[PDB]
């Protein structure tokens, strides 16, 4: 009998005579409180017979319905979904209703840790992760970057193994918005947990990737970084050809990330020894300046150092 | 003003033709914050940037005592909400009566847990996040009544009780691991010197293993590059002495990228957008970053300013980020909160504040009353709380049991 805290004909808790037994335990401010919350009477009843009942630790299927008012009120007390978990086991509650109770609340507060915390608590429990790729993937699509749904992604698919259609799923997102980071970011997640990046072949097909997307999208910094990232580890010197394909998108597809990456590779060239050093190192410089004065002047600051630190090494 | 300098315009998104929700939602942003940079212009009247002092102050002040029903949502972050105020009064310079400070002591000695830790009130279990806030509120009222209120061998005995084999921490019992709660845990410990030598053994490795791809730190290993997790990952480190289990330039790359070119303020990950808070999480790594890499000796390092656009910085706060009823926000048209006002305020005291050894270069953009009181970087309260607070723990020695 779960009577809706949003229900017109809800009822406070002290209005109710199946709860009159208990006495409410207010709240504890002090005599001189500080940050004080004037609560609505709803909020002040509820929380009231909750701090009653947990004093008490009257583990009833009474207090297990209370909680869910509680949480309903404020969903980031952690010591009401802390009590509530205590309830779930004595009461040897259904856990697949309970699934569904924090999949209705998840949905209408998407942003609150405890909430998701809550649901892989009964992942967990119930060693079910059937229903979770799907789950994530309607809150990623009223919110495809919530960063909870990601990393509750990330945790069932590494603790369940469910590796296999994650990357044609980021694919679908990508084309949906390949601005979007946390796509860019479980790309990688995938292909690194899975064949790793030291594979000539799948490295050459993710640059290769990646390329394509920055010839639609030039300007699309995600693309850019995830460009860095994947080469960067080895060392952008390593890869002689692509100093030239990057230098050819110069006039065509030349926004102030080619720029920077350039600088980037060329960074990478002194500190490995190339031929032309006094050469690569003016260029850098030159693009430094361009980056500083023209091109990236709200990181000035760090062009300036880029510069400095670049001559300071290789003079 | 740089951002009202017609040059600027060119910074606006240049979407390549290929709308997603990403560039309409940057650009509906964009449009917002033109129309306040330019509203001089369209008034003709000379830009005057003016921090609201007195506005915030009576805001501050007021919140301090009581809140409104809308706060509901923060009944389990209490200590958050004195923090908060007492960080944001300390920066406007404003005092704390001997009065409303034993007050606030009380309060925290009721959230205070009999097992160490606090709760986020009066009889909530404990946890990392207001556990950090209660001992920084703590430290920045400063007195020998609020020191004492926290019980030292409980507290230690209570990170004990979340540290985990792999290094990292817990932020409660039964609770949730992320680079906060390393954070919460080095702050606190730190602070209040109860540092045993296992007690953070192998989390600097955990926090390390948090820096992805992009240079910057996720909440946990994979997760996307952070601004609020990034701070707490390098904030950490600093206090545990190991900045350098970092790629220092890989970061140093990503949060410098995260200024926006035309709005002045920072974004929390790559491809979202500018918010206020981000004033202090992403640009207070800048100073810590400074630190690090002239720990390592670095030469090109500049003796004057911090290495992101402090100009722009303020701009953006200034301009697009206060209340006019006082209080400040995430960006134009948001709702001003404590945690903004805090965050917002945070951030611009260190966009007006260098330091690198005996160098000292303030930059005050607006009229000179718009300088704040310095914020130490790590903890983000005042730097004579710090020195205050750790130089009276260390009167008490680290808890033997
Ligand atoms: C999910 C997310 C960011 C994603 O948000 P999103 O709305 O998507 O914004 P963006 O688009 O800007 O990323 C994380 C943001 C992290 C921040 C701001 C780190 O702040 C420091 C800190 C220290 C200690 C505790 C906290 C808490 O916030 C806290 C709260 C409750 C319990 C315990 C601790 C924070
Ligand atoms: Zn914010």
């Amino acid at each position: 009998g779960f009577l809706s805290l949003d229900s017109p004909t809800y009822v406070l808790y002290r209005d109710r005579a199946e709860w009159a037994d208990i006495d409410p335990v207010p709240q504890n401010d002090g005599p001189s409180p500080v940050v004080q919350i004037i609560y609505s009477e709803k909020f002040r009843d509820v929380y009231d017979y909750f701090r009653a009942v947990l004093q008490r630790d009257e583990r009833s299927e009474r207090a297990f319905k209370l909680t869910r008012d509680a949480i309903e009120l404020n969903a980031a007390n952690y010591t009401v979904w802390h009590f509530r978990r205590v309830l779930l086991r004595s009461l040897q509650k259904d856990l697949q209703e309970e699934m569904n109770y924090i999949t209705a609340i998840i949905e209408e507060q998407p942003k609150n840790y405890q909430v998701w915390h809550h649901r892989r608590v009964l992942v967990e429990w119930l060693k079910d992760p059937s229903q979770e790729l799907e789950f994530i993937a309607d809150i990623l699509n009223q919110d495809a970057k919530n960063y909870h749904a990601w990393q509750h992604r990330q945790w069932v698919i590494q603790e369940f193994r469910l590796w296999d259609n994650e990357l044609q799923y980021v694919d679908q997102l990508l084309k949906e918005d390949v601005r979007n980071n946390s796509v860019w970011n479980q790309r990688h997640f995938v292909i690194s947990n899975t064949t790793g990046y030291s594979d000539r072949a799948v490295l050459e097909r993710e640059v290769q990737y990646t390329l394509e997307m920055i010839k639609l999208v030039p300007h699309n910094e995600s693309a850019w970084n995830y460009l860095k990232g994947i080469l960067q580890d080895r060392g952008l010197s390593r890869y002689p050809n692509l100093l030239n394909q990057l230098l050819d998108l110069q006039p065509s597809h030349s926004s102030p990330y080619l720029i920077a990456f350039l600088v980037d590779i060329y960074e990478d060239m002194l500190e490995n020894q190339c031929d032309n050093k006094e050469d690569i190192l003016n260029k850098a410089l030159e693009l430094c300046e361009i980056l500083a004065k023209e091109k990236d002047t709200i990181r000035k600051e760090y062009w300036r150092y880029i510069g400095r630190s670049l001559q300071s090494k290789h003079s | 003003l740089y951002s009202l300098r017609p040059e600027h315009a060119r910074e606006r998104l240049q979407d390549d033709s290929v709308e997603t929700v990403t560039s309409i939602e940057q650009a509906k942003v964009e449009e917002k914050i033109q129309e306040v940079f330019s509203s001089y212009k369209f008034n003709h009247l000379v830009p005057r940037l003016v921090l609201q002092r007195e506005k915030h102050f009576h805001y501050l002040k007021r919140g301090l005592r009581q809140l409104t029903d809308a706060y509901e949502c923060l009944d389990a972050s209490r200590p958050w909400l004195c923090y908060w105020i007492l960080h944001s009064l300390e920066l406007l310079d404003e005092p704390i009566p001997q009065i409303v400070a034993t007050d606030v002591c009380q309060f925290l000695e009721l959230c205070q847990s009999p097992d160490g830790g606090f709760g986020g009130g009066p009889g909530q279990y404990p946890h990392l996040a207001p556990t950090y806030a209660a001992v920084n509120a703590l430290c920045i009222i400063g007195t020998e009544e609020a020191y004492n209120v926290i019980n030292r061998e409980k507290l230690l005995q209570y990170l004990y009780s979340l540290k985990q084999p792999d290094g990292s921490f817990l932020m409660h019992v039964g609770g949730e691991v992320d680079v906060r709660s390393a954070y919460c845990a080095a702050s606190v410990a730190s602070l209040t010197n109860i540092i045993t030598p296992d007690l953070f053994e192998g989390t600097a490795e955990w926090i390390a293993r948090c820096q992805n791809w992009e240079g910057g730190i996720g909440g946990v290993p994979g997760m996307e590059a952070h601004g609020g997790y990034t701070f707490c990952g390098l904030a950490a480190l600093v206090i545990l002495k190991k900045e350098r289990s970092l790629n220092l330039k890989s970061l140093l790359q990503w949060v410098t990228s995260r200024q926006m070119r035309f709005e002045g303020g920072f974004q929390g990950r790559c491809n979202k957008l500018v918010d206020g808070c981000y004033s202090f999480w992403q640009a207070g790594l800048l100073p810590l970053l400074h630190r690090a890499l002239h720990a390592q000796g670095d030469p090109a390092l500049s003796m004057s300013h911090w290495m992101f656009h402090q100009q722009a910085l303020q701009e953006y706060i200034l301009m697009c980020c206060q209340c006019p009823a006082g209080g400040l926000l995430d960006k134009p048209g948001k709702s001003r909160d404590f945690y903004h006002t805090c965050y917002c305020l945070s951030g611009l005291s260190i966009a007006q504040h260098f330091g690198s050894g005996a160098m000292l270069h303030d930059v005050v953009m607006g009229v000179p009353e718009n300088v704040l009181q310095p914020t130490h970087p790590v903890y983000n309260i005042g730097p004579d709380k710090v020195i205050q607070a750790t130089t009276h723990f260390l009167q008490k020695p680290v808890p033997g049991f």
